[PDB]
């Protein structure tokens, strides 16, 4: 991590990368942005911005490579963290838990009592004790982690009220984004939060294009709809505002989807770009599946409610969350 | 239910003008704490109760006739007379406690002595010291307030007087501040002399006149680094009172003089209230342990050493 | 220098070194370092400067002795520019600077020939300094600033107007009393189509940083009792006992051993939200035992409180001691500003003692261990006692004006209720929802309570969206299903409508909404066949409690105005409330006022409505014209209130209804004493908010159109020359007409269609086959919406083959043929 200072003596920090290749980034953030400009008809009648916050990132040739700082975002994990700090504390009157830890001594005897054992495979694992060690998980962290964040963090109810909406129209167009892309290993250290606006942003592009589930521990779900991200849209949920800024999003790229395709076809026959690190090929068909809206179907053409529906449902089910990667921290 | 006691109009008499305790403060305070005592010290026309009334209620908008604190006339200034006599008395709404002060070695003083120890000429000088004395060891702030630059006499008198106090010490802030300056005083190259001279003059005062109320931070000199000084002490400077191109009025090189006494006023409020005794005390307590300790500094043991020698 | 001024200053010397050039760019080193060591010489060349410059009136004529001087306006401007930007200017350098620009902008829209002047970037280089330069610990360069900006107020681009309303908006509250009317003259000096705008406000998001900032650091716990007795005295009994005042406080409460800028601390609004987050922070502190009595004294006095105020919401006819009766119209803003206070403390005490018994993660300092320790035992009194006045809150909020309290009050509520008081909720929630106008929360209440009947939220959920025709047809239906009998009233087909886009208190509220629905849409026939329609029902179903809480006699005068009928429109404002009428300035308003924003403006409307009747009256210069001018200046003055309490919170958008109501004052006063001889006399509103405002609804058009119809019917009673409102009329007709259409008010829009050109499908059809093509273009558009297809095609084929034969058509051919 370094610090520039330009003309106007403003800290412009950046960051270095070596070894890593960082071409398909900056095609990423093209794209991001390419998408975002579609938007810009649409906010001009609507209080709530449609963005998807983004930062831009420059190669150094074949494996360096610099990208761009984002200040003002806080963490996910960190709540977390802070919370497990004060209930520790708060017991110890009258260090922490790593989450693997955590998650083996519920996940140990379980097995142990069920009649498995600890050297069992993970793939050869039971569906009721996962789910209920997830269930029993879930009872104690509480979902009010980042709705009383943001609550705190405000000055008058106008204020809260805007940056509610900032944040639930935010979530919607992250959410739809990623699960047009594929963006996977979206754990808590990967999602930041802007205090002053509300809006969501991103890290780690890297496990995207659906290689997720490929890994040692393969995820079914398309974006992350933990407990607290749900709770912290108020209390009607995923039906009210976030459910119409999907269904916006999903119509807005839908009748775009030209230029898109367009776009990532000339991502593919990119000589700079190593995909490998016909597979790009099989991507732009599974992106263009997906925008044509036959995600899951021989030949039935889902609609854009049914599209919004059958993804929510397919990212809150608790069968797809107790079958997880430990460090996903899908209990908060 | 919950009313203020009662609103101040005209400040009083705290102390008569034979050194004489008089107590009639008690019926405006109140039984609360973390109160804010400041003094004031000065020459015979420096201009002392004018800044006083206007730092504790009042505006220069306002006219000299209604100010809190009574300020010489034009019928006096003629004859060469003072007009503050003894210690006055004043709190504002915001619990804050304001003390003038009669001027010290004044003629006037001396010429009014003169027709009423060996000789009448100590006692002016007695009386100067055990005001100055008791403003420092019961205020928790003392203003200076010099007519001209480097009286160099003004020095000596203070830290003689500190040296004569009554009493893990307590050193209440010094400011120093410069009435009736001119635009020649509102410059950088005369303000490193000032505080050069300044901090050469008082190396061993043991008071707090460095590190707080620094008007190069009050955007008085909007270019001017703070590592231009060596180090800048607490000193302020107050200004004498103040088709489209042929109405431009005439340049005078200083900020106006509303701007630099809000500043001053703002800097004099949003000082530290350091505790003053081994306990904590209230208006009511502090009034009680002021007069206690003009009581004692009344009948003190190292006025009469000092009496001595002269 | 100053012997230089011998050839300067000369009356027409061709040397090398030009004295100009010498004095502009020779000399541009004593900016750099030399004026802040060594001002004077800085002050000498740029007076000397001014003094040749102001003798050939800054060289304008000219951008042998023409040609060598054709650039020097441009140096002059980009020099004012560059040294007005800069920061570490003296006063005297400042204030001549000031002058100087002021000079120059007074000059430069004296010229109609000056106009190319305005697109070179030294132009827009000298207005960003300008702006730059304002919102300064000095006032008078504010003032000169303020000034010379609203001295050339037209012929600047978006972002500079952009910027000036937020300039405005945040000097609107200022612990002066020039700054106000300087700024508030030059916010009124702005068009609708940027004042209106969804555009960020930088100034609004700074002051949200600065008090972000405060409230993040520790606990300072320097707010002596005495301070919050005189806040609390202030706010519950309106008696301060202090004669900028809060500045001097916030001093006070400072420390120097131990950081707000010093340029917002003359704002009033940011010391109101420090003072209440102190006392707030100073109550949860001393565990609260305030001097306002013991821990469950505090709570009784603010739960009566609240009680007292949600009583008197239900029926206004209350006369709540210290919250409904004023002295004059001054009391009467400050009774809100209270209120708004009060509410503010409350949400601040809720925040603070739940960070008090939980805690947070970097927003809030953890307290004291004692504080921790005394609030996680008594949460569950705290949790009972805030469960158990929410109800109240909700009202009081609504009351107040601040939805955004009620809808945080009523989803905490609805979360703690999770195992008769539920459907009362839902009702305040979605009510609140649709003053906000937000469609999608309340489908999303609608969906989460049809898990637990409660099918007329959709109605509601509709009206939001700005479609008043089908909320009304629903809200209709939906009381005849569950009333059982027939309460439908006339309307226009059901089907056309369509196509285009059981408890009392729910009848009650129903009721309310279709009487609210209808006056939006100014329809007064329909109000009284809905009022007969209730009257009918309630007779016949012997409801007794079915009452519509709207004043007729106000609907009656709103209509005989409307109609031309000034006679009987005077009869009917002689029974309103307040001073009679024109023929004891200060105290306009009546008493026992209700601190409802919508009781302030319906007076408004009435004082306007009083004045146009007396000016007309007396009409058919000084005669009537002395107190009118006077009445009007007043009205304008009061009717600032609300635009001044927006800024008091971070709201980042001002009200509609009020600065509507605002400019029709205005342009009423200027009408008085100029009798419609300046273009100033109009309504800001043009066609440029089509563009830029379509997420209002058509109400706003309403009131424009409203004070527009009278004057060009008073036209008629001039002889002397007039300004052209003809233009004016049909274009803001037009744009409306376009607003209700888009929202599908067919109704509505037919009335616009039917006034600009001077219930049944076919009607329309039978009634319809400079702003030619654009009426044309409208007709069809609202044909086809309507559901004949082929007329409108038909229509539109037959405008274009005219359009192709006219002279410009050039927006008018394109546009029906894309459409087409
Ligand atoms: C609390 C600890 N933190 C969170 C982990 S943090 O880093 O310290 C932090 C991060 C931000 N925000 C921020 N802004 C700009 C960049 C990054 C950032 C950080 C790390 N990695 C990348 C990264 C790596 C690899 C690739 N590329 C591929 O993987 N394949 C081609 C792309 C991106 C980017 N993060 C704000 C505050 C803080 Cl505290
Ligand atoms: O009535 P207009 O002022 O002429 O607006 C029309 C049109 O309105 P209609 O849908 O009622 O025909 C659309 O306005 P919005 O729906 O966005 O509010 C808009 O875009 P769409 O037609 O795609 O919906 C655009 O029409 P276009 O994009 O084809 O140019 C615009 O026309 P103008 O911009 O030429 O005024
Ligand atoms: N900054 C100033 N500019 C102009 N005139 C001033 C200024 N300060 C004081 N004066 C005037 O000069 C005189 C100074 O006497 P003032 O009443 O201010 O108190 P003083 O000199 O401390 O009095 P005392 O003689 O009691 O010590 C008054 O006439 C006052 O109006
Ligand atoms: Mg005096």
């Amino acid at each position: 991590k370094l610090l520039f200072l330009g003309s106007d003596g403003k800290s412009y920090p950046y960051l270095f990368k070596g070894l890593e290749d960082l071409h398909l980034d900056e095609r990423i953030m093209q794209f991001l942005s390419i998408v975002n400009t579609m938007f810009a008809t649409i906010n001009r009648q609507e209080t709530p911005r449609f963005h998807a916050r983004h930062y831009s990132v420059t190669p150094l040739g074949t494996r360096s490579g610099l990208i761009q700082w984002v200040d003002g975002a806080t963490p996910l994990f960190g709540l977390y963290k802070r919370w497990q700090q004060r209930e520790a504390a708060l017991q110890a009157q009258k260090i922490v838990p790593r989450p693997s830890e955590l998650y083996y001594s519920k996940i140990g005897p379980a097995l142990k009592t069920v009649g498995l054992s600890l050297d069992v495979s993970r793939r050869d694992w039971p569906l009721h004790v996962m789910k209920a060690v997830l269930e029993e998980l879930m009872e104690a962290t509480p979902p009010n982690l980042l709705a009383k964040e943001l609550w705190s963090s405000c000055t008058t109810p106008d204020e809260w009220w805007r940056v509610t909406q900032s944040y639930a129209r935010s979530t919607a167009v992250m959410s739809m984004v990623g699960y047009i892309i594929g963006l996977g290993d979206r754990h808590l250290d990967n999602v930041l939060i802007d205090m002053t606006t509300g809006e969501v942003v991103h890290i780690d592009y890297n496990v995207c294009f659906e290689k997720g589930k490929s890994l040692r521990v393969p995820e079914k779900v398309p974006f992350r709809m933990t407990q607290n991200i749900e709770t912290a849209l108020g209390v009607t949920g995923v039906e009210g505002v976030f459910r119409l800024s999907c269904e916006q999003v999903l119509h807005i790229m839908r009748r775009g989807r030209e230029t898109l395709l367009t776009l990532l076809e000339a991502f593919v026959y990119d000589p700079l770009v190593d995909w490998t690190a016909s597979y790009a090929v099989s991507v732009w068909k599974r992106v263009k599946a997906k925008l044509e809206g036959r995600d899951v179907d021989p030949n039935r053409r889902m609609s854009v409610a049914e599209q919004v529906d059958y993804v929510i449902k397919e990212a809150t089910n608790l069968d797809n969350l107790a079958q997880l990667y430990e460090g996903w921290t899908a209990w908060v | 239910k919950l009313l203020p006691p009662e609103r101040m109009k005209h400040s009083i008499k705290l102390v008569d003008d034979q050194m004489n305790w008089c107590d009639s403060a008690i019926e405006y305070l109140l039984d609360q704490t973390d109160v804010l005592v400041v003094g004031v010290l000065g020459l015979q026309g420096t201009g002392k109760s004018m800044v006083m009334s206007l730092l504790s209620a009042n505006t220069p908008e306002e006219d000299q006739r209604t100010y809190v604190f009574r300020a010489q006339s034009a019928e006096m200034k003629e004859r060469g007379g003072n007009q503050t006599s003894g210690i006055d008395f004043f709190i504002t709404q915001e619990r804050i406690v304001f003390l003038d002060t009669q001027p010290i070695l004044s003629p006037s003083i001396l010429d009014h002595l003169i027709n009423n120890y060996n000789l009448p000429h100590t006692y002016v000088e007695m009386q100067s010291l055990q005001i100055a004395a008791f403003l420092f060891t019961v205020c928790h702030v003392v203003i200076v307030v010099q007519d001209w630059f480097t009286d160099l006499s003004l020095y000596r008198f203070l830290q003689t007087a500190e040296m004569v106090k009554p009493s893990t010490e307590y050193y209440p802030h010094l400011v120093f501040l410069q009435n009736k300056a001119r635009r020649e005083d509102f410059c950088p190259r005369k303000l490193r002399q000032m505080h050069l001279m300044i901090d050469q003059l008082m190396a061993h005062s043991h008071l707090r006149y460095k590190g707080t109320l620094s008007m190069l931070q009050c955007n008085v000199f909007p270019g001017l680094p703070p590592d231009f000084l060596d180090s800048e002490v607490n000193l302020f400077l107050v200004p004498f009172m103040d088709p489209l191109f042929s109405l431009l009025p005439g340049y005078r090189g200083h900020p106006s003089f509303q701007s630099l006494v809000s500043k001053l006023r703002s800097q004099v409020m949003s000082m530290a209230r350091p505790q003053l005794s081994h306990t904590i005390l209230t208006e009511k307590n502090w009034f009680h342990y002021a007069a206690r300790i003009w009581d004692g500094v009344r009948k003190s043991s190292a006025l009469a050493e000092y009496s001595r020698l002269l | 220098l100053s012997a230089l001024t011998t050839i300067g200053n000369a009356k027409n010397w061709a040397l090398s070194p030009t004295v100009f050039a010498l004095l502009s760019k020779n000399l541009m080193i004593v900016h750099s370092d030399l004026a802040v060591h060594f001002p004077a010489i800085q002050y000498a060349v740029l007076y000397t400067l001014y003094s040749h410059c102001t003798r050939h009136d800054h060289f304008i004529s000219s951008s042998t002795v023409t040609t060598a001087t054709k650039k020097h306006f441009s140096i002059i401007l980009n020099l004012l520019g560059i040294l007005l930007k800069k920061d570490n200017l003296n006063q005297d350098t400042r204030k001549l600077l000031m002058t100087w620009a002021l000079e120059a902008a007074v000059l430069m829209r004296k010229s109609e020939t000056y106009a190319p002047l305005f697109s070179l970037p030294s132009f827009h280089k000298f207005c960003k300094g300008l702006l730059a330069n304002t919102l300064v610990e000095d006032v008078n360069i504010c003032l000169q600033a303020c000034s010379s900006l609203h001295a050339l107020s037209s012929s600047l681009p978006d972002d500079l107007l952009q910027r000036c309303v937020d300039v405005c908006r945040v000097q609107l509250v200022h612990s002066g009393t020039r700054i106000r009317q300087a700024f508030g003259k030059l916010l009124k000096s702005i068009p609708l189509d940027v004042v209106l705008s969804n555009n960020n406000h930088t100034e609004i998001q700074e002051i949200s940083l600065a008090l972000r900032s405060h409230m993040s650091k520790a606990p300072s716990n320097t707010f002596h009792p005495q301070d919050f007795s005189d806040v609390i005295s202030f706010i519950l009994y309106g008696n301060s006992h202090r004669t900028n005042w809060l500045e001097r406080l916030f001093y006070s409460c400072q420390r120097l051993d131990k950081t707000i800028p010093r340029n917002l601390l003359k704002t009033d609004a940011v010391l109101w939200q420090w003072a209440i987050w102190e006392a707030a922070q100073f109550t949860v502190l001393s565990k609260l035992r305030t001097p306002l009595g013991r821990a469950q004294d505090t709570f009784q006095t603010i739960e009566g409180i609240i009680r007292s105020l949600a009583a008197h919401t239900l029926n206004p006819d209350q006369d709540v001691s210290q919250w409904t009766t004023a002295d004059n119209d001054e009391g009467h803003g400050n009774n809100q500003l209270r209120l708004v206070l009060l509410l503010q403390y409350l949400e601040n005490l809720e925040k603070l003692m739940y960070n008090a018994y939980e805690g947070c993660a970097n927003a809030l300092t953890s307290p004291p261990k004692v504080i921790r320790t005394f609030f996680y035992t008594n949460r569950q009194t705290c949790q009972d006692w805030l469960t158990r006045i929410r109800l109240s809150i909700m009202r009081v909020g609504l009351l107040a004006g601040q939805p955004a309290v009620t809808v945080r009050h009523g989803f905490d509520l609805l979360t703690e209720m999770k195992t008769n008081e539920l459907e009362v909720t839902i009702m305040m929630v979605v009510e609140a929802l649709c003053e906000l106008h937000c469609p999608e929360a309340i489908q999303g209440i609608a969906v989460w309570s049809s898990s637990i009947n409660l099918l007329w939220i959709n109605s509601v959920a509709q009206q939001a969206e700005g479609r008043f025709e089908k909320a009304s047809v629903e809200y209709q239906e939906h009381l005849c299903a569950m009333t059982g009998v027939d309460c439908c009233i006339s309307s226009f087909d059901k089907s056309v409508l369509t196509l285009a886009n059981s408890s009392p208190e729910v009848i009650n509220y129903l009721g309310n909404k279709a009487c609210e629905c209808y006056i939006s849409i100014a329809d007064w026939a329909a109000v009284q066949e809905w009022q007969n329609s209730i009257h009918d029902l309630k007779k016949s179903t012997s409801s007794t409690s079915l009452n519509l809480k709207a004043d007729f006699n106000y609907i009656k005068s709103l209509s005989s105005f409307e109609s031309g009928k000034f006679v009987e429109c005077t009869e009917q404002l002689e029974l309103l409330p307040g001073e009679n009428i024109n023929l004891d300035m200060k105290k306009l308003l009546p008493n026992m006022l209700s601190p409802d924003p919508r009781e302030l403006q319906k007076s408004i409307e009435v004082q306007l409505l009083r004045s146009s009747v007396c000016l007309a009256t007396a009409l058919n210069w000084q005669s009537i014209t002395e107190n009118v001018v006077k009445y009007l200046k007043q009205t304008s003055r009061i009717a600032i209130g609300p635009l001044r309490l927006s800024t008091l919170t971070v709201s980042q958008s001002l009200p509609v209804l009020s600065t509507l109501q605002l400019y029709c004052s205005s342009a009423l006063e200027n009408t008085v004493s100029n009798r419609l001889s300046t273009e100033d006399c109009l309504i800001p509103l043009f066609s440029e908010a089509l563009r830029s405002c379509k997420q209002h609804d058509v109400r706003p058009w309403m009131q424009a159109l409203r004070y527009t119809m009278y004057q060009n019917q008073l036209l008629e009673k001039i002889k002397e020359q007039t300004v052209p409102i003809r233009s004016h009329l049909m274009e803001l007709g037009l744009t409306a007409a376009k607003f209700a259409r888009k929202r599908g008010n067919v109704s509505l829009a037919t009335r616009l269609l039917a006034q600009c050109s001077e219930t049944t499908a076919q009607d329309l059809v039978q009634h319809f086959k400079k702003w030619g093509p654009e009426l044309d273009i409208e007709k069809t558009k609202l044909l086809y919406t309507a559901g004949q297809s082929t007329h409108a095609m038909e229509m539109l084929s037959s405008c274009a083959i005219s359009f192709c034969k006219s002279v410009k058509a050039e927006y008018a051919v394109a546009k029906s043929i894309l459409t087409l």
